[PDB]
């Protein structure tokens, strides 16, 4: 009930969703860890430019700048993606996960098994009653094709708003004595190549996607004689591995 | 194994007793190790070895560099701090051991 | 497990002054985390 | 007598302790390495606005100004989420755990206990949000303490800033929406008790 | 008291003296008894 229930689309799926997982992951420990802003006052052989700021006043400005004039998407794409990774495999995990489904399934795994040895006059009374996993795969899809579509839509636009200089107009003066500061965000340029790499991620997953849509609106898979749920299962295992069809229609036949 | 129907009720609760405080032990443990600090500053004015604590205000100056505040700090903590404020998440370690030791010496 | 304590070290040699006030960041949480060790020992002991 | 036994909705409530469970672990990590205030007296072409305090008299009063002013729920958030979430965890596994109802699984005791984690769970969701929806509002990116610290360090009235609070308003605050999912799945089975 | 020195100096002066006049016993304890407990170890289980 593992192997034979996944088309190579799902595959692709589930291997560029482990990918955008790990990139996730690694983008919540630089966050943890290295993320921080590099502030200075705007405006006072060469000398030096002698603010005289202590360190805990410029790790204050430091903090106030970051928290205030930095984007929010900048402080919070890693676990943006996170959530969203998490919300993919949740949802295509969960037509397994749900009791329901795992019933139906593992007797269709058995069932399946005991006709490539060598119950189905049950199997098409109690199974072909359904049609309601065709249409829960179709919504899935649907529901995947419609965060991958806000997704890039939406992040083509906030990826260029993360940048490495920054300005924060902050009222920090009679604190500090400054009111317009110059920073850097250490890791932005790194983030930018994390977020183009995370972007052409979802976008394969999205053309994988519409792929499944021309594999599930194409040729009515509601018929094949099979109910639409037993059809869809079939065609299930037929693009798993084309000959288990032949010998699981001996049994049918009378 | 099968020996889990020779725990009455009360030795599994223990078993979970222990777990938590080695747990707790393991936190107050790496705690103490990476951060625990003593911050120190001299009291300038003394009243019988003891801090007497008696326009803007401007900062009080010390005329102390950065290694010598290291040094009064690691004294102090050293000296003047309680063995059960610095040793605690060890002896609560050594305690689940024994106490584990204790659970499991006839298996 | 106090937050301060005032320590008369007595090193005027090295650094000049008699007595330091000194905090102990971790002095809260240690004292919260002895609570609950203590609790948890006292239903250990009453179930032994 | 681990997988099948369990319904749709106890594997969800499984799931979603987990989540908090990891959320409160990130929490605790975060406090125990980068949760620090930074302090500053309030009061003292342009210059910078020299104070004259040395580093350690800037540690002690960011230490001070921590220990006392700050509100307790702000730095002890992530401990309570941890307890709350193992307490809940245990009490779901406790139908399990338990040797008399393990070995009756694997009289009607075996129901009332049943009974009795579900209400201790209804209970503890209400406990949770009675605090956790009034505290939330308390924590700031921005404090002012007035600690008597003068004398050592020449100032009386202190402006500070908590870094983790944004994080700790964008955490906590999602905390709360996985207790209110987590709740119907909890009254959900309660109405399954008396449904 | 001031000593004049800038906070490399000070790193420099701990390296030469916990370099020097520490004694070998407390640099090298735990690697003494990592080597006597794997000899140990190895000694119980020779024969296996």
């Amino acid at each position: 009930a593992f192997r034979v229930l996944k088309p190579w689309w799902d595959v692709f799926t589930d291997y560029l969703s482990v990918a955008m997982l790990m990139i996730g992951v690694f983008g919540c420990t630089l966050q943890v860890m290295q993320d921080k802003i590099i502030c200075l006052p705007k405006r006072v052989e060469m000398k030096g430019l002698k603010t005289d700021l202590d360190l805990q006043q410029y790790s204050f400005i430091n903090q106030m700048c970051y928290e205030r004039a930095l984007h929010w998407y900048a402080k919070y794409f890693p676990y943006l993606v996170l959530i969203h990774t998490l919300v993919f495999m949740l949802c295509s995990n969960f037509w397994f996960k749900f009791p329901g489904s795992s019933s139906k399934i593992e007797h269709f795994i058995s069932i399946l098994g005991k006709c490539f040895d060598s119950k189905v006059k049950k199997f098409r009374l109690h199974v072909e009653e359904g049609d309601i996993l065709y249409a829960m795969y179709v919504r899935q899809t649907v529901l995947k094709v419609i965060k991958f579509l806000i997704i890039i839509a939406y992040n083509s636009a906030l990826v260029s708003k993360v940048q490495f200089t920054v300005d924060c107009n902050v009222d920090i003066q009679d604190m500090t004595g400054y009111k317009n500061f110059s920073c850097n965000h250490t890791m932005a340029h790194l983030f930018s190549k994390l977020s183009f790499c995370y972007l052409c991620f979802v976008s394969i997953y999205g053309l994988t996607c519409l792929y499944t849509l021309y594999w599930l609106f194409y040729r009515s898979l509601r018929e094949y004689d099979v109910k639409n749920d037993f059809a869809f299962m079939l065609h299930m295992i037929d693009q798993y591995d084309p000959l288990y069809s032949k010998r699981f229609a001996v049994f049918l036949s009378e | 194994p099968a020996y889990r129907i020779l725990k009455p009720w009360w030795d599994v609760f223990t078993d979970y007793i222990s777990i938590v405080m080695l747990m707790i032990a393991v936190f107050g443990g790496t705690l103490q190790v990476t951060q625990d600090k003593m911050i120190c500053l001299p009291c300038k004015w003394v009243t019988k070895d003891s801090c007497n604590d008696s326009t803007g205000p401007t900062g009080i100056k010390y005329d102390l560099d950065r290694h010598q505040y290291n040094y009064v700090d690691a004294v102090c903590y050293e000296n003047r701090l309680h063995w059960f404020a610095k040793y605690f998440p060890y002896l609560v370690l050594l305690h689940t051991l024994i106490f584990l030791a204790c659970s499991n010496f006839w298996f | 497990i106090k937050f301060d304590v005032d320590c008369t070290v007595d090193i005027e040699s090295l650094t000049g002054y008699r007595t330091y006030r000194c905090a102990h960041p971790l002095a809260t949480l240690f004292k919260i985390l002895a609570s609950f060790y203590i609790s948890l020992v006292i239903f250990y002991g009453l179930i032994c």
